[PDB]
């Protein structure tokens, strides 16, 4: 489940007794500035952490371990390794586990990228992949599956772009589309 | 529904039970005016002459 | 969560089967007044268990 | 947020039931049993006991059956009780039957916890409180501003329910409780958050004791990052981690892989 | 004409044709039970609801029966037929006579 | 304080025991801190805290899905929530004092097992219930009371006291006073003298005695009597050779009585 | 705390005191009664052997007499409970007044309890405006947006609040009585009747 | 994307021209025709909202009358406390008090109006009727009741109702005082003294207004109406009407009671025929729907529209729909829920009794906005005209029932987009099992039929496990197009270590018991730091001696016959 | 109610209602016809 | 012997039974899987050795 920045700053001005606000932001060298109310538990400890008994835990962590029936919330630098924190902590059957997708970008106008991830795909390199490779139950006829080089991604990207200068912009002055017949476009 | 042989024994019921006649009478709604309702009488200048 | 109590109600289904129907009596009153020991006559005392 | 309401919910309870206890307490209970009334205020405390009227009654009563007479007083006395146990929980019944944040909690226990007997009002109390001054009922009732005004003016200068001169109708309002003074258990502890003067809470002792433990606690939770990292880094080897990798569900595109060398 | 039928039909859990580690202070669905002894079987056959006879089959505006005080008292008032005025038993133009 | 804290210590490790607490072996596996080995039918951790998960994943008060009707008013964990005002309180404990239903308990319809659905499987299970059936349900053409089971009706009431297997002819002798008692009402239908609705002790009586006095006149019906299933076909004056006359009397004999 | 102060209540609610007063003027009758606590009397009696031969006092002197002994046995058992409560009230309250950091009234949570009884006191005065009937608990009867609270059921928390099949609690959709759907209901299937 | 869309076309191929395959599955005889009868989340929050505004209109009104009146009594007794108001003055300002639920003002004004002697037999009973509260009771209906009637007089009687009947009662004595010493005085020559004033029609009036009052107070007081004021009626003498009779009925049904409710109506018919009015009836209706006995509200339904004396109230006809409604919202147990809630059926008959009450002359506006708000619920559930059925369940219609379906994500129940992948086989016979069977016929039944045994599954197998069905890619020559692939949540790759970044727990090693204390930050943190393996040890060499104790040698001494010898 | 209570209330049990097997057993049984020595 | 002891025994057995074969039919369908997916292999491999 989501926690929103407003929900983020009524905590901060009212704390609850049992709301545990978990760091899950590693690499200190990139940690700078303190959320109130937060106790910071490494996302690649964090399995061994839930492992740990609650005395394992304390003298491990330096703060005791929040029951199941507590709620808590996980903070990241943009919720990517705070939300895989909450898939862990989930299969470990807690109850309440918050993420706050605005992170620590959000809270306090950060640019550090906990993943780094480029949304954007590779274009595809060699054959059609024989795993996607689908044949029907009948007549044994294979066909093909949308995987590999034509995927739902490649799809999405290389899109018209939502500015129509940009797209404008993108296409010659000819057309959007014009190696293709006029009954195709 | 306690049955576990209803197909797998072929204990087919030849009587259809009250759980499936409400499901089955609720599903549907009721018209309104197919029930028998008047005590002004009949309109003997009109009810004929309406509107096209 | 294991299941051992729908376990329970399946055996004593299972156990239905060995039953038969009790004598409740002709005079199921009498029977019953019989059966608890309360007519005159129909006291039984308790068997004399051996002391420790 | 299940914290939140919940609190909200009991201190609603709290309110309603300092209120009924405030405008109980400045009221009259009559108990009447053959003539004979004695008239209590909201405390149980007697304020007078007299006969309703002597002519249809003195000749009932006769020399002078004093056997009848304490028996008449006794039933009156009670019957004034019964009714004024009765109003308190009758008012318990209102806050409970008015109360949703609590109903959202299915425990009938609530109904019985605060019965008839542990409410504010109680006679064994009684006389704290009826019999003191009116700065005294003032400052326990909490009127900072009215007991302020009372001691620097008075005291400089030189059949009625007795609680009646602090405990007025626009007392019983809900707007009007102090913080210190809506739970009776917790008096002690609350009067720290409540301003010296005014029941209206001061938000600057609660800042300055929020910021306090938020100091604390920052500085203890720098030290054990400190210490996690130092821990991390002597486990370790070189202070460097290896990286994380998403598995999502694209092919693993490995036919460049496939590829080979060879020399002719 | 069942014997003890309010105890044997209305009143038993399986109309007496069944026989009868459970933990305590459990709450139970209504539809079943623990199954420890007869009062609590481990599948309740009994409704919550409220039990009635069927309606009676008598006829009720034939059937003549003794005559009441009250029923003599306003016997001048009430009507009746020639049958229940001169009825095999119990008549009533005689008591109305006397 | 040893033996406090040995107790603690010994509560703790055995309900660590029972319900399985802790991580089965090694902390730090090649394949994850969690690897768990479930067995049929055992207790465990994980199971505790899986159970505990689908009963309470997100909730923030017990009512919360109490948005519907249904589910608001079932009666299992109890009728707490049901209750909302002290007058139906009142009446509750009133009438669980006075021993009647409770009119909560009814804010869940649960209709039974009916009798027919009970008798089904009884003789499903069973397998005819062949024990339980009449003699003439096994004769060519039973009818539906030879054919529905077999009971105990109001017709043995206040006879002589029968065990398990009556004596000799005592049942033939109970299927002759039956008989008697049916013709004997049906004397009284054919006359007057019929049980009427709101009938006095002296009424009753009155009517009683005429219906005895035109009753003890009539012969007895010889053709109406039959045997069911394996009653022997005994003479009234057989039976009055074996259990004296004073059980089946002559009109004389009731006289000279 | 709260159960020693619960039990001290109790015991001094059933436990009875007595007072006898004498009169001053007139005749020297005099009256004796036991109050129960809760300021009723279980029995209250007249002495009339010290009365000299004049059986001459009226109702109002017995009145009179009767209320003077119901007032000195209200006073002694009020004094009563104050002993047997006063030290048990006195450690309490150091107790509490110097434990206020092991509380939700003290320390960085003091603000937090200080919010709720604002809010609390607000809903209260809203619940009295509008008919003693309260508010919903998601805030669905509020015409703005802005006027629900952060903390109100009304927010939805679900990730993904546009896709279905990933707006549930659980890891598996559920249902409730039947086979209605139970992660999201519509609002004719939250029906709220009496 | 929602993975219920199941791909229902097969592959094109030479098959569906060689074999005789359907291309759709046979339409569904059984499965309703599907229509909108819902709410789109915003109406819901609309009619909300009206109802908030109505009823703190109602509040606001209340309000305002009621600070009118502390006005009036403010302005006329506190002004004119010396001055000699008028008797009636008195008596109107003390019945609107006590109307308006301000018990506590108008008894002294009562008092000293019976002290004078201003009060009179009709007073007495006006008084102890304004004393019941109806302003209150309007008030608490339309905003906190719900438009409940039955609940009205609970939360009436919640209403501080213990000190209302004990002034009620107070009252009811002082005007039988009054009502003897009236007879006495008007009937002194008539020498009828002894049947006064229990025979006179004031008594019954005031005893009537006393019951009714007592009906508003609390549970005790309305268990007591038939229990004890009946006897006390009867005992004292004073002839019973059918408003005393109604009101015993109407308390006998709050308690519950309905045999004694029915008896009490049927000795009205049987005995006191043309004096019966519609409130036995509307009382029996309100008894049934609080016993939860549906079947005889309805039935006493029927029987009012059969004879049409009395006319049915809006108040019967609202307690009939309301005692439908809470039928109908009813559930039942969990073996009859295997597939839908059947109680919902008892909204059907709606219409029905609408047109009855059409019939009857009772309006339909003339209802409770709750309870108007559940009519058109049921209406629009169960409700059509012959206009809308000869168009509804068009194709275009259908197929947008399906899409709001695939958007709300719920495509379980549709017929034309579910699909049944898995198959059920048979069971052999441990009796004869040289015998193959085979299939004859083939129905979608659901899987709660032959649902394997609870024990005989994994436990908690939906949180515990993934289960997800999929078709596979490969051609199977022996079947199982789709196959369900079920992985364990805790499931990890076996080299887990390598794949993920390097922490300070590989210097465990895999060890069964680490010395997770040693290894901690919480030993540097902290100044004292009391360790367990420290105070473990400690208290196990400081108790080993009391553990183990031992035993020393005691000196015996010879025992003499006359004393006990002593030593040294 | 749309299930009439003589279906489920014993109160209104039916006791010449017999069991939904003996019937279809008597009704299928074919006795002997040798009851006589003959024909 | 025994009307319900001995069914209750033969069922204990016949679930151990079960069990024993549920779990060789486990194993069975690893072992197929691991042939389904060098099957696979082999035919991607036969249709790029061109």
């Amino acid at each position: 489940h989501q926690v929103y920045l407003k929900d983020m700053l009524h905590l901060m001005r009212y704390p609850e007794p049992y709301t545990h606000i978990i760091d899950c932001r590693t690499s200190t060298q990139k940690m700078h500035r303190w959320v109130p109310h937060s106790l910071w538990l490494p996302r690649d400890e964090v399995e061994y952490a839930l492992q740990l008994s609650a005395d394992e835990f304390l003298d491990m962590y330096g703060f005791r371990k929040p029951d199941k029936s507590d709620d808590v919330i996980l903070l990241s630098h943009n919720g990517i390794y705070s939300e895989q924190a909450g898939w862990e902590w989930k299969k470990q059957f807690f109850q309440h586990v918050y993420n706050y997708r605005g992170g620590t970008n959000e809270l306090f106008g950060e640019s550090y990228s906990d993943m780094n991830v480029s949304d954007v795909l590779s274009p595809w390199k060699g054959p059609f992949p024989q795993s996607g490779v689908f044949v029907d139950k009948w007549s044994k006829r294979k066909v093909l599956t949308r995987t590999g080089p034509f995927d739902r991604q490649y799809e999405m990207q290389d899109f018209a772009l939502p500015d129509l200068e940009l797209e404008k912009a993108r296409h010659p002055e000819e057309g959007p589309r014009q190696n293709m017949p006029f009954g195709l476009q | 529904s306690h049955r576990r042989d209803y197909i797998r024994m072929g204990y087919i019921p030849r009587y259809t039970p009250w759980e499936w006649i409400a499901i089955q009478e609720a599903d549907q709604p009721l018209i309104a005016e197919q029930i028998r309702q008047d005590n002004i009488g009949t309109s003997y200048f009109f009810s004929l002459n309406r509107y096209w | 969560t294991h299941g051992l109590r729908e376990k329970e109600k399946h055996d004593f289904t299972i156990l239905q089967r060995t039953v038969r129907i009790p004598f409740q009596g002709y005079d199921m009153d009498r029977f019953l007044a019989q059966q608890k020991g309360t007519p005159y006559g129909a006291q039984q005392l308790p068997p004399n268990v051996v002391p420790s | 947020f299940r914290y939140t309401n919940n609190l909200i919910g009991a201190l609603k309870h709290r309110l309603l039931l300092e209120s009924s206890y405030r405008e109980i307490a400045s009221r009259k209970f009559i108990g009447n049993c053959r003539g004979v009334e004695v008239v209590c205020s909201g405390y149980g405390t007697v304020l007078a006991v007299q006969l309703t009227d002597k002519a249809v009654w003195e000749s009932f009563y006769r020399d002078l059956d004093l056997d009848k007479l304490a028996e008449s007083i006794k039933t009156a006395l009670w019957d004034a009780t019964r009714k004024i146990r009765s109003a308190k929980e009758a008012a318990l019944h209102r806050s409970l039957s008015h109360n949703t944040r609590m109903r959202a909690s299915a425990d009938l226990k609530h109904w019985y916890e605060e019965d008839a007997n542990t409410l504010r009002p109680l006679a064994f109390e009684a006389l704290k409180h009826e019999a003191a001054t009116p700065w005294m009922q003032l400052v326990q009732h909490g009127k900072k501003e009215e007991a302020a005004a009372l001691l620097k003016e008075f005291e400089q200068k030189g059949e009625q329910p007795p609680l009646a001169s602090t405990l007025k109708a626009e007392d019983s309002n809900p707007a009007t409780i102090p913080i210190g003074s809506v739970h009776p258990l917790f008096t002690p502890a609350l009067v720290q958050i409540e301003e010296a003067g005014g029941g209206s809470v001061s938000n600057e002792a609660v800042c300055r004791a929020q910021l306090w433990e938020l100091s604390r606690d920052e500085q203890l939770f720098w030290e054990r990052v400190e210490l996690i990292r130092k821990g991390q880094v002597a486990s370790i080897g070189s202070s460097h981690k290896r990286g994380y990798a998403d598995e999502a569900a694209f092919a693993k595109d490995d036919t460049e892989e496939k590829v080979q060398l060879r020399f002719t | 004409q069942l014997q003890a039928q309010d105890r044997i039909i209305c009143g038993t859990h399986g109309a007496g044709i069944v026989a009868h580690p459970a933990a305590d202070l459990s709450r139970t669905k209504p539809h079943e039970g623990t199954g420890t002894s007869e009062r609590d079987p481990y599948i309740r056959t009994l409704h919550n609801q409220r039990s009635a006879a069927p309606e009676s089959s008598v006829s009720q505006s034939h059937t003549v029966n003794a005559p009441t005080v009250d029923e003599c008292e306003m016997l001048a008032e009430r009507w009746g037929t020639m049958n229940y005025w001169h009825n095999d038993t119990f008549p009533r133009l005689v008591v109305f006579l006397k | 304080r040893a033996s406090r804290t040995t107790a603690e210590q010994q509560r703790e490790e055995e309900r660590a025991q029972r319900f399985g607490l802790g991580r089965q072996g090694a902390l730090v596996q090649d394949g994850g801190p969690d690897q768990r080995t479930l067995k049929k039918h055992t207790n465990d951790e994980r199971i505790v805290d899986a159970m505990l998960f689908q009963q309470n994943a997100y909730r923030k008060t017990p009512t919360d899905e109490h948005w519907n009707p249904y589910i608001r008013r079932s009666t299992e964990n109890g009728v707490g929530h049901l209750l909302q005002n002290k007058f139906d309180i009142m009446r509750r404990e009133d009438r669980l004092s006075k021993g009647e239903q409770d009119l909560t308990e009814r804010n869940t319809i649960h209709y039974g097992v009916p009798i027919q659905q009970i008798v089904d499987e009884f003789v499903f299970r069973h397998r005819n219930a062949r024990g339980e059936r009449p003699l003439d349900y096994f004769k060519p053409f039973p009818n539906f009371r030879a054919l529905r089971l077999n009971r105990m009706y109001r017709d043995v009431e206040g006879f002589s006291l029968m065990k398990q297997r009556p004596e000799f002819l005592e049942w033939e002798l109970f299927t002759r006073y039956r008989q008697h008692h049916q013709q004997r009402r049906r004397l009284a239908l054919l006359h007057g003298l019929e049980p009427v609705a709101n009938e006095t002790a002296q009424e009753r009586d009155t009517r009683r005695h005429r219906l005895d006095e035109i009753c003890e006149r009539t012969p007895f019906d010889e053709r109406e009597m039959r045997v069911n299933d394996d009653e022997m076909r005994v003479s009234v004056e057989t039976l009055r050779s074996w259990f004296g006359v004073y059980m089946l009397p002559s009109p004389t004999v009731v006289n000279a009585v | 705390y709260p159960a020693a102060v619960r039990y001290g209540v109790e015991l001094c609610t059933v436990l009875t005191a007595e007072g006898k007063f004498v009169d001053e003027r007139g005749s020297g009758l005099s009256a004796r009664c036991v109050v129960n606590g809760t300021g009723a009397a279980e029995s209250v009696v007249f002495d009339t052997a010290n009365c000299n031969g004049t059986n001459t006092t009226s109702v109002e002197d017995a009145l009179r007499v009767a209320h003077g002994a119901l007032r000195s046995a209200q006073d002694r058992h009020n004094t009563l409970a104050a002993f047997r409560l006063g030290p048990l009230s006195k450690q309490s309250q150091v107790l509490l007044f110097c434990g206020v950091n092991a509380y939700e009234f003290g320390g960085k949570y003091a603000r937090t309890y200080a919010y709720a009884f604002e809010k609390a006191k607000k809903e209260l005065e809203a619940t009295a405006a509008s008919g003693f009937m309260a508010p919903s608990l998601s805030h669905e009867d509020t015409e703005r947006l802005s006027d629900q609270p952060t903390t109100s059921p009304s927010v939805d928390r679900f990730a993904s609040t546009t896709h279905p099949e990933q707006r549930k609690a659980q890891f598996v959709p559920r249902v409730g009585p039947g086979s209605t759907p139970l992660e999201d209901p519509a609002a004719d299937q939250k029906s709220e009747w009496s | 994307m929602l993975s219920q869309n199941v791909a229902k076309t097969t592959v094109p191929s030479y098959y569906m021209i060689r074999t005789n395959l359907p291309h759709r599955k046979p339409q569904n005889q059984w499965e309703g025709v599907y229509y909108y009868s819902g709410i789109t989340k915003r109406q819901r929050h609309l009619i909300l909202l009206h109802r908030k505004r109505e009823r703190e209109a109602h509040m606001r009104s209340f309000n305002i009358s009621r600070a009118s009146v502390l006005q009036r009594l403010e302005q006329l007794s506190g002004d004119r406390k010396q001055e000699s108001l008028p008797p009636h003055v008195r008596l109107d300002l003390a019945v609107r008090l006590a109307q308006h639920g301000l018990y506590q003002q108008a008894t002294p004004i009562v008092d000293e109006l019976h002290h004078q002697k201003a009060l009179h037999a009709g007073h007495y009973a006006l008084l102890i009727n304004a004393l019941a509260c109806p302003r209150l009771g309007q008030r608490i209906l339309h905003c906190d009741a719900q438009c409940d009637p039955a609940l009205t007089y609970k939360l009436l009687g919640d209403e501080n109702g213990e000190e209302r009947a004990q002034e009620a009662y107070r009252w009811f004595d002082l005007a039988l005082t009054s009502l003897a010493v009236d007879c006495g005085g008007r009937t002194q020559p008539s020498h009828f003294v002894p049947y006064l004033p229990q025979g006179t029609a004031a008594a019954s009036h005031i005893t009537n207004a006393l019951m009714r009052t007592l009906l508003t107070c609390g549970y005790t007081h309305v268990a007591a109406i038939p229990d004890s004021v009946y006897d006390r009626m009867g005992s004292m003498g004073i002839s019973p009407t059918i408003s005393t009779y109604e009101l015993v009925m109407l308390a006998l049904s709050l308690q519950g009671n309905m045999v004694e409710a029915e008896s009490i109506l049927s000795f009205l018919r049987s005995h006191h025929s043309e004096h019966i009015t519609v409130e036995s009836f509307n009382a029996l209706l309100l008894g049934h729907r609080e016993a939860r006995q549906f079947d005889c509200c309805d039935a006493i339904w029927q029987e009012l529209v059969d004879r049409r004396w009395p006319r049915a109230s809006p108040l019967t006809a609202e307690l009939y729909l309301r005692s439908i409604m809470d039928h109908a919202n009813t559930p039942t147990s969990e073996p009859l829920q295997s597939f839908a809630n059947i109680n919902v059926v008892e909204k059907k008959k709606v219409p029905l009794v609408l047109a009855q009450m059409d019939e009857l002359g009772v309006p339909r506006t003339h209802l409770s906005r709750v309870l108007m708000d559940e009519v058109e619920d049921s209406l629009r559930k169960f409700q059509t005209y012959r206009s809308r059925f000869y168009e509804w369940g068009r194709a275009v219609k259908q197929f947008d029932f399906i899409e709001f379906r695939r958007r709300n994500g719920w495509l379980y129940d549709l017929h034309l987009m579910k699909c049944t992948t898995k198959q059920v086989g048979p069971l052999r016979d441990f009796n004869d099992p040289d015998a193959v069977q085979g299939a004859v016929a083939t129905a979608e039944i659901p899987a709660f039929f032959n649902e394997r045994p609870a024990w005989e599954r994994p436990p908690l197998e939906e949180t515990l496990y993934v289960t997800t069905n999929k078709e596979r890619y490969d051609d199977v020559r022996g079947g199982d197009i789709y196959y369900d692939d079920t992985r364990g949540l805790h499931d990890r790759s076996p080299t887990w270590m390598n794949e993920v970044p390097e922490t300070r727990y590989d210097r465990l090693y895999g060890v069964n018991h680490p010395d997770i204390a040693k290894i901690g930050i919480r030993r540097h943190l902290n100044v004292e730091y009391v360790n367990r393996k420290e105070v473990v040890e400690r208290d196990a060499a400081l108790m080993k001696k009391t553990l183990s104790s031992g035993r020393r040698l005691r000196h015996r001494v010879e025992s003499s016959r006359t004393h006990r010898n002593a030593g040294s | 109610a749309n299930i009439p209570r003589s279906v489920w209330d014993p109160a209104q049990h039916n006791p010449n209602w017999s069991d939904s097997y003996g019937h279809d057993i008597t009704n299928r049984r074919a006795w002997p016809a040798r009851k006589w020595t003959v024909g | 012997k025994y009307g319900v002891a001995g069914q209750q025994h033969w069922a204990e057995l016949q679930a151990a039974k079960d069990e024993e074969y549920i779990q060789k039919l486990d194993e069975a369908a690893e072992v197929y899987k691991q042939l389904l997916d060098q099957s696979a292999r082999l035919d991607e491999s036969r249709r790029s050795e061109l």
